[PDB]
């Protein structure tokens, strides 16, 4: 199988930037190289085929170049809609094979998270369970660290974290962190703190409640 | 215009078989072939096979003992079937139209396939009201299987302020959350309700967010 290697796994570029994404084939593929764009919802579109030919309806800001083993997709000026993962595909020898993809995120100015903390609902408590939820919404950059403190002590156990993909309109991220406890354990402590470190804050960003 | 519409998500048990239908619009199977490709966590995009206009097929040699593609020109449907699935067959299976050769110009939306013996489990749906300028409410969808759930707010009329987080899997059950943020004056005055469906369990629930 021809191995297709995308030189870069993930890229961060600003609005209007010229951006290029590259691919190397393990053997000459004679310009039979196509570029696909996959969105986080699973949508896949063709952008460029036969190295440099623009697919109908694709904006002229997309172009491609290359020969032999080495090929590149260029976006002349990055736009909001370009957040996606970009994959190359050779079709010169059987079987068709794809590169590993290059994720493209937009680089933008800092955005501090809006943090909300939620005690267990009365419904879940009457079921023996207690999940405490912290949402950290519309922040940038994506690197954020969340620690749960129960009465001052970190609790690594029982935490589930989930990040969104980059927002298609404002280029931020959001994250949900859930701390799940037994009801009895939840009722045995008082202060519940979702603590977050991020580029936008000197000290940890703290959202807390006292189990009243 | 051109559309390829794939059947919905599927759960298959290990060693059982997977069947996906692709129904095409805007073109005929007399005039175009259909390729099948999948994307797994462990291998990226993998081309699986193609059925040409005349009915013949070519398969990725790694799957030939396990995979059959067939079609019905009169129905504009292509059928993908793969036997003896294991855990690492979990992924997103796409069909796509080659405009010519290996240039796939239009893609199905993908079919997410989970290969697992875990038991189908309805979620618990918990309203997240604030601790007692903007207010954020949430909805915790806890302990379901398989993917997916659908979640909306005020039956989809509330969207711009919504973040729904990719589900997180632990101990064979999924947990998903969603937050919605509104101006502080509009809730609890105006009503906000979480609508959750888990098709695999025929679960359909509304949880109004009530102040604590
Ligand atoms: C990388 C990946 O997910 N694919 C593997 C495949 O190569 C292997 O044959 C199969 C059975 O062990 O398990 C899976």
């Amino acid at each position: 199988d021809i191995q297709m290697t995308q030189t870069t796994s993930s890229l961060s570029a600003s609005l209007g930037d010229r951006v290029t994404i590259s691919c190397r084939a393990s053997q000459d593929i004679s310009n039979y190289l196509n570029w696909y764009q996959q969105k986080p919802d699973g949508t896949v579109k063709l952008l460029i085929y036969y190295t440099s030919r623009l697919h109908s309806g694709v904006p002229s800001r997309f172009s491609g170049s290359g020969s032999g083993t080495d090929y590149s997709l260029t976006i002349s000026n990055l736009e909001q809609e370009d957040i996606a993962t970009y994959f190359c595909q050779q079709g010169n020898t059987f079987p068709p094979t794809f590169g590993g993809g290059t994720k493209l995120e937009i680089k933008r100015a800092d955005a501090a998270p809006t943090v909300s903390i939620f005690p267990p609902s009365s419904e879940q408590l009457t079921s023996g369970g207690a999940s405490v939820v912290c949402f950290l919404n519309n922040f940038y950059p994506k690197d954020i660290n969340v620690k749960w403190k129960i009465d001052g002590s970190e609790r690594q156990n029982g935490v589930l974290n989930s990040w969104t993909d980059q927002d298609s309109k404002d280029s931020t991220y959001s994250m949900s962190s859930t701390l799940t406890l037994t009801k009895d354990e939840y009722e045995r402590h008082n202060s519940y703190t979702c603590e977050a470190t991020h580029k936008t804050s000197t000290s940890p960003i703290v959202k807390s409640f006292n189990r009243n | 215009d051109v559309q390829l519409k794939q059947s919905g998500p599927g759960l298959v048990q290990p060693s059982q078989s997977l069947s996906i239908t692709c129904t095409v619009s805007g073109f005929s199977l007399i005039d175009y072939g259909v390729h099948w490709v999948r994307q797994s966590p462990g291998k990226g995009l993998e081309w699986l096979g193609v059925i040409w206009t005349g009915g013949s097929t070519d398969y990725n040699a790694a799957f030939i003992s396990r995979l059959t593609i067939s079609k019905d020109n009169s129905k504009s449907q292509v059928f993908f079937k793969m036997n003896s699935l294991q855990a690492n067959d979990t992924g997103i299976y796409y069909c796509g139209r080659p405009y010519y050769g290996n240039v796939m110009d239009y893609w199905g939306q993908g079919t997410s396939v989970t290969v697992s013996s875990a038991k189908t489990t309805a979620p618990s749906v918990y309203p997240l009201a604030p601790v007692c300028s903007s207010v954020t409410l949430g909805c915790l969808v806890k302990g379901y299987f398989p993917e997916p759930v659908t979640l909306t707010w005020n039956s989809g009329s509330l969207s711009s302020g919504v973040h729904t987080f990719p589900a997180v899997l632990q101990s064979d059950l999924y947990t998903l959350s969603s937050s919605v943020t509104v101006t502080s004056s509009t809730w609890p005055s105006q009503s906000i309700t979480c609508n959750v469906a888990h098709p695999a369990s025929s679960t359909k629930v509304d949880k109004k967010i009530e102040p604590r």
